[PDB]
C-alpha cells in the first residue's frame, strides 16, 4: 500500500575549521564507481535504483511531514517552526564561531530570530502543508519529482467508482462507504490496462491449452440433477419395437449408451459457446453404424456452426452417405459438400445443414475490456426470443425421416429408430437449455474480450467420442446451481483477476527488456553469434536470484514440457522488433530523471570527465571561496595558461605514450575517460596532497592511480607549511570544483519547499464497491 | 591431425588391390554416405564348366 | 577491408586479388553492355540469357 | 570470406521459417481426413509431429547456425577450394531423420566465446601455417638430396614406398621430413597407382 | 598493436635468427580428395565437442 514518509531526506552536512574562519555546507549523496569504455547511460540506470532506495522514493509514497513543528515561547510569534532539514541552530553556531575569529560581535537577538525562523511550516489554499527547510539541491529536485509522479495515481474514491461502474454485475450487494470516505477518501490505483496479446499471439497453442484446461476443471464439477435413463429408454423401446429375440438397429443405439464421460462433454459444450471460434473434432468408426449417424446428426443440429469446420462438416456428411445411401468412403471421397447434400436429400434425408447459434450480449462490460460489449452463443442452437430451435421445420423434418426408406427398400426400421431418437434429443434440449445458458454466461465473465477472440483449439485435445455425443443429448442432465458451486466461482473470479494482472506486468517488463538489450539481426555470422551470446547472458541474469517473471507465466510457457528457462528464451526472441505500445509507468519516469541528473551533474556522485596535471611552478587560477590550502578545485579548467592553450590528451593516447616524461614537464589535460575521485576535508591545517602518486609507468602502458585528496584549511602566516607545499610537492592534480560544496555564506541557497498532502485525507486499501450475495 | 584414423598406411600396400581392401577395412571410421548392409543382386548367370 | 571484400564477392562472384584491377566482375560487364542496348536500337545485344 | 546456408530454412531477419503459411498449413493437416476406410487419426498424428518439429527448429536454429560457422572457421582457404571440386550424396535412414528433429539437442557455445573471439578455433587454424612451412621445407630438402629419380625395375607403388623409407634413413636426425612426406602420400595414395604418380610429379 | 620492449642489453647487443619462408599448403591440397574427404570430415567434427 501507500507509505507515509515522516521526515524529509535532507543530505546536508556542516564542515568548519578549528579556528572557525571557514565553514562549508556539503551534500553527501555517496560515491558511485563509473567504468570507461562502456555506455554511461546503462550504468546510470543501475545507480538510479540504488539512489532511489537511499532516498526512500522507490515505492509509492506520500509525505507526512506536516506535524513536525514547534511553536516559540514569544506571544507574538504564532509561526510553526519546522524540525526537518539542517537545523538553523547549527548554522547559527557555525556563524558565531566565524565571527569570533574575526573579533566581530556575536549575532544580535534580531539577527538570531530571523535565522532561527527560516525553517517554517505554513498551510496553503488547498489545505496542504508546505515545509521550507535547508536541504540539498539534488535531494530536493529528485524527491519532489518523485512526489509528482506518484500523485498521478492517487485519485478520489468517487472518481475510482465512476471508472468501474460499468463492470459491476447486478447480482452483488452494493457496499456502503462511510461518510468520511466519500468526502476525504483517496485510493492509490494504477488504472492502465496492459494487453495480453503479445503472450497470446506469439504462443497460441500454449496459451489456449492452459486456459482451456483451467476452465474444463471448473465446469466438470457443476452439480446436475440425477435423472434415471429408464424412462427415456422405455419410451424409445416402445416407439421402435424392441425384441429380446430379434436383432434390431435400436439395440445398437441402446447398448452403446453411457454417462461416464458426461461431465467432460458438458464442459466442452460450455467451451464451444464461450469462445468465438472453438472448433471440436469427431472421428467415427471405419464402418459406420446407426450410432455414428445419430452422433453426426446431433453434432450438426445442437452445436454451433462456428464450432464445426468445413472439413469436419464434409466428414459428417460423408459418414451419413455411407450408411444411409449404401456407398463407400472411396466413392464419396472426391464429392463436394453440395454434391453430398444432394445425395442425402434425394434419398429423403433433410439433416444436411449447419445452423448458426444466436449471440446473447452480456449485461455488464467484460473485465479488462474497457468500452466494449461482450457476447456468447446460446447453447443447443435455440433462439432465445422464440425459445425453440433455429430451424422452424424441425418437426416436419423428423416426420419425413420417419417415413423415409434407408438401407432397405422395404420397411422403415432405420428411419423409425432415428426419428424416435431425434425426438428425444429435441425434447431434452428444449427443457434444459436455460440452465446451460446461465452456466455459459457465468464462465464468459471470467475471460476478457482478447481471449474471447484469440484462443483456438489448435492442438485438438478436446474431441468428442461418438458414443459420448449421442448419450449426452439422449440423457441430458439439468444443471443445478448449488450454493457451494456459486461460491467456488466467486473464488475463481478473484484468482483469474489476479492472474491477468500478473501477466500484464510480466509482458510489460519483457517488452522493456527486449528494446533496451537487443538490436536487429543481420544475415551475418557475427550478428548471429553476438545475438546468441547476449540472449543467454540476459536469460541467466533474469532467472538468477528472484526471477523477474512470475510463476504464472512460467506455467503457460512450460505447458508443452519445455523448461522455464527455455520457454522464456524463445518468447523473448520473438519479441525483438515489436511494435507493441508500452505505457510508461511512474517508476520508469523517476529512474530516467535520476539517470539524467547522474550524467548531467557528475561532481555530485564522485566522478569527472577531465583532470589536469600541472607542475608546481606554474600558477593556475583556483577556487578560493572555501579557504582551502593549495585548492585542487578550479571553477573551470583553464582554456589558456600563460597565453597558450592547455594541451588536451585523450586517455588512450596517454596510455600508449612513450615520451610521457617530456609531456608532463609542460602540463596537459586528460579527457575521454571517467575519473573516480574522493576527497577528505580536515579541520586542521596541513599540506594538501594526494594519497598516491599521480601516474604509474609500466612496459605495457601508463595509468592514473586512484585519486584521493587530503584537503586542509589555510592559515596564510605559516612559514613551515608554505615551504613544504612549494618544495615537497612537484606536480598537482586539478579537477572542477564539486557542485555539492557550498560556502556557509550562501546558506540561503539551501532553502527549499516540500508540500505534504492534507491530513484530512483517508486512504482506502480495498476500494471494491460490492459484496458477495451470501 | 588431418585424420583421426588414417585411411590406409602407404607402406603396407603393394598394389591397387590392397588400397581397395584397406579402404573397405577402415571405412567405419569415416563419415560414409551409405552405410553398408547385405548386398542385393538382380542378375546372376552360371556358365557351363569343364 | 573485410566489409568491402565481403560485398565485392557478392557483386563480382570473385575474391579480390592484389595486382588485378577491380572492375566488378561479370556483373559489371553485363550491366555496362545492357545499358548501351537500352539507349539505341543500333547498339548490339551481346549478353546471353543464361 | 565464405557463405553457408542457415540451418532448418529459418530466415534470421524474420526469425521464422521461410514459408509464411506454415501455421495455416499445419492446421489444415490437423483437420484433414486422408485414409477414412483403412486409417485412423492419420491427420492428427502427423499434425502433432509437425508442430513438435517446427517448435524445436525455431528454438535451436541459432545454436546450429553458430556451430556451422565454427566448423567453417577451422578449414583453411586452400583446402576449401579443393573440396569444392568433389561431390557426394548422403543417404539417411527415415528413422534417423525423424529422430533427429523429434529429439533435437540444444547446442550452447557460450563458454567457448570470450566476447567475439573463439580461442580454440583461432589457435587450431594457426597451426596450418606451421604445416605450410614444413611442406615446403620437406619438399625442397628431398629434391636437393635425391634429385631426379629413375625407375629401372619395380612398380610405381614400390618405387614411392621404398623412397620414403630411404628418406627416413637419410633424414633420421630430422623426423619432420618423413612425417610431412608421408602426409602427402596418404592423401595421394587413396586413388591408387594414379595417386602415387601424382606424388612423384 | 605494437610489440613489448625487451631488456636494454638485448636492444643494444641483441641478435636473432629468423627464417622468412612461409610456404604453401598447395602440394598437400592439390590432389583427388574424394576418398580422403570422409576421413577428414570425421576429424573435423571431433575438433569441436
Amino acid at each position: 500500500e501507500l507509505i507515509k514518509v515522516p521526515t524529509i531526506p535532507h543530505n546536508l552536512v556542516l564542515i568548519q575549521s578549528d579556528n572557525g574562519k571557514h565553514a562549508l555546507i556539503k551534500e553527501d549523496l555517496g560515491q558511485w564507481p563509473v567504468e570507461t569504455g562502456i555506455s554511461l547511460v546503462n550504468q546510470a540506470g543501475v545507480f538510479a535504483v540504488q539512489l532511489a532506495n537511499k532516498l526512500g522514493i522507490d515505492k509509492p509514497f506520500v509525505l507526512d511531514a506536516g506535524s513536525n513543528y514547534f511553536t516559540d515561547t514569544s506571544f507574538i510569534d504564532t509561526r510553526k517552526y519546522c524540525t526537518d532539514g539542517l537545523s538553523p541552530r547549527e548554522i547559527q553556531k557555525a556563524l558565531n564561531r566565524q565571527r569570533a575569529y574575526y573579533d566581530r560581535p556575536e549575532l544580535t537577538i534580531s539577527e538570531n530570530k530571523t535565522l532561527l525562523s527560516q525553517s517554517i511550516i505554513y498551510p496553503d489554499a488547498d489545505g496542504n502543508d508546505v515545509s521550507i527547510i535547508f536541504s540539498g539541491a539534488m535531494s530536493h529536485a529528485i524527491f519532489t519529482y518523485a512526489q509528482s509522479q506518484w500523485n498521478k495515481n492517487i485519485i478520489k474514491l468517487d472518481d475510482y467508482i465512476r471508472e468501474i461502474t460499468l463492470t459491476v454485475p447486478k447480482q452483488y450487494r452494493p457496499r456502503r462507504f462511510k461518510e468520511i470516505e466519500h468526502t476525504h477518501g483517496y485510493v492509490y490505483r494504477e488504472l492502465n490496462q496492459g494487453s495480453l496479446l503479445p503472450l497470446v499471439d506469439a504462443n497460441l497453442k500454449e496459451s489456449s491449452s492452459y486456459y482451456f484446461k483451467k476452465l474444463m476443471s471448473s465446469i466438470s464439477n457443476v452439480p446436475v440433477d440425477a435423472r434415471t435413463l429408464q424412462s427415456a429408454t422405455a419410451a424409445l423401446a416402445a416407439d421402435t419395437g424392441q425384441a429380446v429375440n430379434r436383432a434390431q438397429h435400436v439395440s445398437m443405439l441402446t447398448n452403446r449408451l453411457t454417462t461416464a464421460n458426461a461431465p467432460t462433454v458438458r464442459a466442452i459444450t460450455v467451451l464451444t459457446c464461450m469462445f468465438k471460434q472453438f472448433r471440436i473434432g469427431m472421428t467415427y468408426a471405419l464402418d459406420p453404424n446407426i450410432m455414428d449417424v445419430a452422433a453426426a446428426t446431433c453434432m450438426l443440429l445442437f452445436r454451433p456452426a462456428q464450432s464445426i469446420s468445413d472439413e469436419q462438416y464434409r466428414y459428417c456428411l460423408q459418414t451419413m452417405a455411407v450408411f444411409l445411401t449404401n456407398t463407400t468412403y472411396d466413392i464419396v471421397n472426391n464429392d463436394t459438400i453440395d454434391v453430398l447434400k444432394m445425395k442425402l436429400r434425394n434419398q429423403g434425408w433433410p439433416f444436411v445443414e449447419r445452423y448458426n447459434a444466436v449471440e446473447i450480449d452480456m449485461s455488464v462490460e467484460p473485465l479488462r475490456s474497457p468500452g466494449q460489449v461482450g457476447r456468447y452463443y446460446n447453447p443447443f442452437n435455440i433462439d432465445p426470443l422464440t425459445k425453440k430451435h433455429v430451424e422452424d421445420r424441425l418437426e416436419e423434418f423428423i416426420n419425413q425421416v420417419q417415413v423415409g426408406r434407408f438401407r432397405n427398400a422395404s420397411g422403415n426400421a432405420v428411419g423409425t429408430t432415428l426419428a424416435a431418437f431425434l425426438r428425444a434429443c429435441r425434447d431434452k434440449t428444449s427443457a434444459n437449455w436455460r440452465g446451460y445458458s446461465v452456466l455459459v454466461s457465468r464462465y464468459r465473465s471470467l475471460i476478457p474480450n482478447e481471449l474471447f477472440e484469440s484462443l483456438r483449439n489448435i492442438s485438438g485435445e478436446y474431441n468428442i467420442n461418438p458414443q459420448d455425443e449421442h448419450s449426452f443429448f439422449f440423457a441430458l442432465a439439468q444443471i443445478n446451481a448449488d450454493d457451494e458451486f456459486i461460491g467456488a466461482i466467486d473464488k475463481e473470479s478473484a484468482e483469474y483477476l489476479d492472474e491477468y494482472a500478473t501477466l500484464a506486468r510480466d509482458i510489460s517488463n519483457s517488452l522493456t527488456l527486449v528494446k533496451a538489450a537487443f538490436g536487429p539481426l543481420e544475415r551475418t555470422s557475427g550478428s548471429i553469434i553476438n545475438h546468441a551470446n547476449n540472449l543467454n547472458k540476459v536469460i541467466n541474469h533474469v532467472f538468477a536470484d528472484k526471477p523477474l517473471i512470475s510463476e504464472t507465466m512460467l506455467k503457460i510457457l512450460t505447458i508443452d514440457g519445455t523448461t522455464g528457462k527455455d520457454g522464456y528464451r524463445n518468447w523473448l526472441d520473438k519479441l525483438v522488433g515489436h511494435n507493441y505500445p508500452v505505457y510508461v509507468e511512474p517508476v520508469v519516469n523517476i529512474m530516467n530523471f535520476i539517470s539524467a541528473r547522474f550524467v548531467a551533474d557528475s561532481s555530485y556522485f564522485g566522478y569527472t570527465n577531465e583532470i589536469m596535471i600541472m607542475p608546481n611552478h606554474i600558477n593556475v587560477p583556483v577556487d578560493d571561496r572555501f579557504g582551502f590550502r593549495d585548492s585542487p578545485f578550479c571553477t573551470s579548467l583553464p582554456r589558456t595558461i600563460m597565453g597558450n592553450d592547455v594541451r588536451r590528451i585523450s586517455y588512450n593516447v596517454f596510455s600508449m605514450m612513450e615520451d610521457i616524461d617530456d609531456v608532463i614537464s609542460e602540463g596537459f589535460i586528460l579527457y575521454d575517460a571517467y575519473f573516480n575521485f574522493s576527497y577528505d576535508i580536515m579541520t586542521t591545517d596541513g599540506v594538501t596532497r594526494l594519497k598516491e602518486d599521480i601516474l604509474i609507468v609500466t612496459d605495457t602502458g601508463n595509468d592514473i592511480k586512484p585519486i584521493h585528496f587530503y584537503i586542509y584549511f589555510e592559515n596564510r602566516n605559516d612559514k613551515k607549511l608554505r615551504y613544504e607545499s612549494k618544495m615537497n610537492v612537484s606536480y598537482r592534480l586539478y579537477i572542477k570544483t564539486p557542485a555539492c560544496l557550498l560556502p556557509l555564506s550562501d546558506y540561503m541557497r539551501a532553502q527549499h519547499d516540500y508540500v505534504s498532502p492534507s491530513s484530512s485525507r483517508v486512504y482506502i486499501k480495498d476500494p471494491a464497491v460490492v459484496y458477495t450475495r451470501s | 591431425k588431418l585424420f583421426e584414423t588414417s585411411p590406409f598406411d602407404p607402406l603396407t600396400i603393394k598394389n591397387n588391390q590392397d588400397v581397395v581392401d584397406k579402404l573397405y577395412a577402415t571405412q567405419s571410421s569415416s563419415i560414409q554416405e551409405v552405410v553398408p548392409t547385405k548386398t542385393f543382386a538382380t542378375e546372376l548367370q552360371f556358365g557351363v564348366t569343364s | 577491408d573485410v566489409p568491402f571484400v565481403q560485398a565485392y564477392s557478392k557483386f563480382a562472384d570473385d575474391n579480390p586479388r592484389h595486382l588485378r584491377v577491380k572492375t566488378g566482375g561479370k556483373m559489371a560487364n553485363a550491366l555496362t553492355n545492357v545499358i548501351r542496348s537500352y539507349y539505341s536500337i543500333n547498339a548490339p545485344a551481346i549478353v546471353p540469357q543464361v
